[PDB]
């Protein structure tokens, strides 16, 4: 289930991933955005 | 101070309250993007080592193939 409290968990994961991914690449200066239900929730529980 | 200490410490409350409620406010969001550092080399020539093709013969002329 993405909408759990381990489903919210994994969104630093996945940007610190890419954001490593990226490193020593040509793509080196890339923005990266992430959004879905999981990383709405996951606002939603730092602003409450 | 029968007359002074209820006003004094009604806006030192006030004050405390605004410090808290202006340090947390901010708190949330401030991370919307994710930029990647850049860390790319010097493309100078700089003593470029020099290689040199020679085709000579007794002949008139050659077909010459070679890898760049």
């Amino acid at each position: 289930d993405p909408l759990t409290e381990e489903g919210t968990a994994r969104m630093d994961e996945l940007k610190v991933a890419a954001a490593d991914a990226i490193k020593g690449t040509p793509f080196e200066g890339a923005r990266i955005y992430l959004g879905g239900s999981a990383a709405t929730y996951n606002d939603m529980q730092i602003g409450a | 101070l029968g007359r002074i200490w209820l006003p004094v410490l009604i806006v030192v409350a006030v004050a405390a309250g605004a410090l808290i409620v202006m340090n947390v406010r901010t708190v949330f969001g401030s991370n919307p993007v994710v930029v990647t550092e850049k860390t790319s080399d010097n493309a100078e020539d700089f003593n470029p080592k020099v290689v040199t093709y020679e085709i000579f013969g007794s002949g008139s002329s050659a077909v010459i193939n070679y890898m760049d």
